[PDB]
């Protein structure tokens, strides 16, 4: 299909996720053919801690360059859990060491908190974690 | 108010009132082992004293606690505020000094003075052995000033039995257990304080209990004006009430009413 | 910038310091949308909420797990009877702030803390954890402590007594006499503060019987043969036959042949087919184990995680004995006098996912078969070799094979993927030599644990200007979580006899590096114990040196101190979480003035702690 083999996963051609955006969606989706199919191969034993662990190699790749930001809305359009879960997690890891300044730098966000509100909504957080 | 700031605490059930005054280095929890030996036939009164670790350091007024006298103003203030006409008084060891003064100052108010690890001055004189040689005492100050001048300017003070311990480390060990400025302040009011020309002015009867190996006993036995039993314990130590309390519990019950 | 599907991004956060920045110290589009659904179900709070809990839109509707056990002051009984509107006023607003709590943890000094907390969450409440290091109230019924839960809270599936001190008889009574509730359980930890000499057979057998549906049971039991009432071959059977739905069973003999034989164990494992996770950890031993271990694989196919105590001859030499057992994800053999180079070699045929091996106190096993294993199993990532392994003494740091990959390491005394390291020093032993010129270089080491045992009173006076080289850990550059546990080091506290020396030396000796670990960010300091008093408390040097760790946000002292020594830590500029956590049985004051500390003091200290400007 356009912006056909093994596109079964999504909630089975539509301009919303256009070619640039949907291109990526195919990369990860047919990489999960290896994950499904390598269970069927090869010899009786295992050989089965490369999906559970080592398949996450290219999961933690493939997310060089957001937006991306619009890939979440594409992974939302197509109701595909394991891809949303993946990119939504990798946005998490951006919001970690970032101070509330550094968050709204690398996520273009308008600081609107009046210092009236702000340090009271802060004093909310001194009632946890200790 | 003073009763709050100085954590006074009354515990047992009885008519006879027992006052338990801790030493300098410690606080009132030094008495926690001994307390229940007497807590069932006595109203036991305890206080933390202003220079102890567990009192706020803000109540240390540095241009007030310059001599032993204001420590005594506190003791008598406490007693008056609880409204105690008479009590027996266990004091160790600067708080023995404080007890002696308070009983000269107010002999109505004490059944008996029981003074653990008492000496009237700790600066051993050319005559005679009542305390520690000034060479040693000097070394103890020499260690606390390091700690004070570490404490500002924000550095860790690390002076403990980095010392010399003639008879001195065990004594001075506990002194370090306060805020270093206050340690130094109350450490000097310990060694400059002499009250051996006040002993024969003591009317109320006194039992000294002394920690183990002419020496001291025979001096203060003759010189105290009250009736003067001097018992000595079996085992050494600054704090017979923490080490060895089952024993000190006995000498205490034996030196009462 | 999308909406409202940020709550799925936000929910994989998970660090609690980050969720505070974005959002509640940042912009609106998260500072309601985080405090609403995405709170990640967890909040362990700080201050007495029977003081000025004044808030308004402080509501967490998807909050599942709440933790009122670190609530301060730390020991104190929370809203019990020794007026109930003061309690119920607080319980209401705790329900208001967090409804839909499924999982609770509290510090249950007496049962009424429970009768006054639960009935709001009565319907939602699945797991409960009780915490009590203090003496039991000595006059309760004695099913008493557990009663309020089993009667009111009718969805109670899980129960975590791991750190709730009890008599063994409270557990017996409460669990055997609420059949409807007790026969609905699935998870049970009866390690009662590690205080009891274990559960007896007469005690254990009927607890199992009263809980037919149970999947995880974790407990200490009395194993010594010389008793009429040990857990043995029959008792284990009656455990298994009374609740076979067990997937996880962990069973440890406490301490300071015998009555379990392969005969019985085979009959035992035969009754428990669902067994995944199994541990028997005893001092008294099982003799030929091989036949019993085979049966474990034969009868429990799912068996993966297993750790065995004193269990002799698990595996002999060729052919296949403990190795019959296919699926072991993680194995820890614990006390074997018969586990040889040969046996290590072989169980290379258990590299299903041996991701964890461990040898504790197994002497005839050489530094060498070890190389064997890390070779043959090359996805083996945490390991542990310990306290009396005679041949391996940091020669077996110099074992290489898995230094590319081992994610954790434990040992008594590049590495390019060490996350977590755990040392066991003794007495006054030095750190730097036997670790850092042993083998040194760990560019991802974050957490490090140090334990020291014991008896300084019979040590030499660490040569003037000696140290425990905490400073030589400054090399490791993502090392942000420390845990220096001197607790089991006994000493003289405020007054040592003549010739001996007090602990402030030993605290110095130990703590004297930590200024230099600039990566440091979370310290857990257990100070040492004086033979006979049960307050562990800091001395001058300790507070002075800990004060200098300028980059800690969290500091936790498993002991106490007085108010003079408390204020040292306010100097630490961004230090935020600070508590005295006396989590050891028996834990002692305040209704008694037993230690240097007073709650008056710490409640005051805690104001100055979050009345400074902190990031």
């Amino acid at each position: 299909l356009k912006s056909e083999a093994v596109a079964l996963e999504s909630q089975a051609p539509l301009p919303n996720v256009t070619s640039k955006i949907l291109a990526k969606v195919i990369e990860y989706c047919k990489r999960h053919v290896e994950a499904a199919a390598s269970k069927a191969e090869a010899v009786e034993g295992a050989a089965t801690s490369d999906d559970d662990l080592k398949a996450w190699d290219a999961d933690f790749m493939k997310i060089d360059q957001a937006t991306l930001f619009e890939l979440i809305l594409a992974a939302n359009y197509l109701n595909i859990k394991n891809l949303l879960d993946l990119t939504c997690q990798t946005v998490a890891d951006m919001i970690k060491g970032k101070t509330p300044e550094e968050i709204r730098t690398t996520f273009n966000i308008k600081n609107d908190f009046t210092p009236e509100e702000e340090e009271e909504v802060r004093r909310e957080n001194q009632w946890a974690f200790e | 108010n003073i009763l709050e700031a100085l954590n006074v605490r009354v515990v047992g059930t009885g008519d006879r009132i027992l006052f338990l005054a801790h030493g300098f280095g410690t606080d009132q929890s030094a008495w926690h082992l001994i307390l229940p030996y007497f807590t069932q036939n006595y109203r036991v009164v305890l206080y933390d004293l202003v220079c102890a670790g567990s009192v706020n350091p803000d109540y240390f007024d540095f241009n007030r606690y310059t001599t032993l006298d204001p420590y005594v103003d506190d003791l008598l203030n406490i007693v008056d505020s609880l409204g105690i006409q008479n009590c027996a008084y266990v004091g160790h060891s600067v708080s023995a000094m404080i007890g002696i003064i308070a009983s000269i100052r107010r002999p109505e108010l004490f059944s008996k003075l029981i003074l653990i690890g008492f000496s009237p001055r700790f600066l051993n004189d050319e005559d005679y052995h009542g305390g520690f040689e000034e060479g040693e005492i000097e070394k103890v100050f020499s260690a606390m000033e390091a700690n004070y001048e570490a404490w500002v300017h924000g550095f860790a003070p690390l002076a403990v039995g980095a010392d010399v311990p003639a008879a001195v480390r065990e004594f001075s060990r506990t002194l370090f257990n306060m805020r270093p400025d206050i340690s130094l302040f109350v450490s000097r009011t310990v060694f400059n304080s002499d009250l051996r020309g006040v002993l024969g002015l003591v009317r109320v009867p006194t039992c000294v209990i002394q920690t183990a190996k002419a020496s001291v006993a025979e001096y203060l036995r003759s010189h105290l004006g009250g009736d003067t039993t001097v018992e000595t314990l079996k085992t050494e130590g600054h704090l017979p009430q923490l080490s060895a309390p089952a024993q000190l519990a006995q000498f205490l019950r034996r030196a009462l009413p | 910038l999308p909406e409202p599907l940020l709550l799925h991004i936000l929910s994989f956060l998970t660090d609690v310091r980050s969720r505070h920045r974005a959002a509640l110290a940042c912009g609106r589009m998260r500072a309601a949308e985080r405090a609403t659904r995405s709170e990640l179900s967890l909040r362990g709070d700080p201050r007495s909420p029977g003081f000025l809990f004044l808030s308004h839109a402080f509501r967490f509707p998807a909050l599942e797990h709440l933790d009122l056990s670190l609530v301060s002051p730390w020991g104190h009984p929370l809203l019990s009877s020794v007026i109930s509107e003061q309690n119920a006023f607080i319980a209401a607003r705790l329900a208001g702030c967090f409804p839909a709590v499924t999982s609770l943890a509290v510090y249950c000094r007496d049962p009424t803390t429970l009768a006054n907390l639960t009935p709001h969450w009565q319907a939602s409440l699945r797991r409960v954890k009780l915490v009590r290091w203090h003496q039991r109230p000595p006059t309760l019924p004695d099913g008493a402590d557990l009663e309020p839960l089993l009667e009111t809270c009718a969805a109670l599936r899980e129960l975590d007594l791991s750190e709730f001190y009890c008599w063994t008889e409270d557990v017996v009574r409460a669990l055997t006499t609420h059949p409807s509730a007790t026969a609905a359980l699935t998870h049970l930890d009866l390690g009662l503060a590690a205080a009891t000499d274990g559960f007896k057979s007469s005690e254990l057998g009927p607890i199992a019987a009263s809980c037919p549906n149970l999947r995880k049971l974790v407990a200490p039991c009395l194993f010594n043969p010389r008793f009429s009432d040990c857990v043995g071959d029959d008792a284990l059977l009656s455990l298994a036959t009374s609740c076979p739905r067990l997937t996880v069973l962990r069973l440890s003999e406490p301490f300071e042949e015998a009555a379990i034989t392969v005969a019985g164990l085979v009959a035992f494992f035969a009754a428990l087919p669902a067994l995944e996770d199994f541990t028997m950890d005893l001092q008294h031993n099982v003799l030929e184990a091989a036949p019993a271990m085979e049966a474990l694989a034969r009868r429990c196919p799912r068996i993966k995680f297993l750790t065995l105590g004193s269990f002799q001859g698990l595996c002999k030499a060729s052919w296949l004995h403990l190795d019959g057992v296919a699926v072991c994800g993680g194995l820890e053999s614990l006390y074997m006098k018969n586990c040889q180079d040969l046996t290590d070699a072989s169980l290379a045929a258990i590299g299903r996912g041996c991701r964890r091996l461990a040898k504790f106190g197994i002497h005839g096993c050489d530094l060498v078969t070890s190389a064997g294993i890390r070779r043959l199993a090359f996805t083996l990532r945490p390991t542990l070799k310990e306290v009396t392994v005679l041949h391996c003494r940091l020669l077996h740091t110099a074992e290489c094979l898995t230094a590319l990959s081992p994610i954790r390491d434990r040992i008594e005394s590049s590495w390019e993927m060490l996350r977590s390291l755990s040392l066991w020093f003794s007495a006054g032993q030095l750190l730097s030599p036997l670790i850092s010129a042993g083998l040194d270089s760990c560019p991802v080491l974050e957490e490090i644990s140090i334990k020291v045992e014991g008896d300084c009173r019979t040590c030499p006076r660490p040569a003037p200007r000696t140290i425990f080289g905490l400073s030589d850990l400054a090399g490791f550059p993502v090392l942000a979580k420390m845990k220096l546990d001197l607790s089991e080091a006994v000493g003289y506290a405020l007054t040592a006899p003549t010739g001996q020396m007090d602990l402030s030396l030993w605290e110095r000796f130990y703590l004297h590096g930590i200024e230099s670990l600039q990566t440091l960010y979370e310290l857990d300091y257990w100070p040492p114990q004086d033979k006979d008093v049960h307050h562990r408390s800091l001395t001058l040097p300790a507070v002075g040196l800990i004060q200098r760790c300028v980059g800690l946000r969290k500091l936790f002292i498993h002991g106490t101190t007085h108010e003079h020594f408390m204020t040292f830590f306010l100097s630490i500029p961004n230090l935020r979480d600070m508590q005295l956590r006396e989590d050891y049985y028996p834990a002692p004051e305040n209704d008694l003035m037993f230690t240097e500390m007073r709650a008056e003091s710490w409640l005051r200290f805690e104001v100055q702690l979050n009345s400074r400007q902190i990031d």
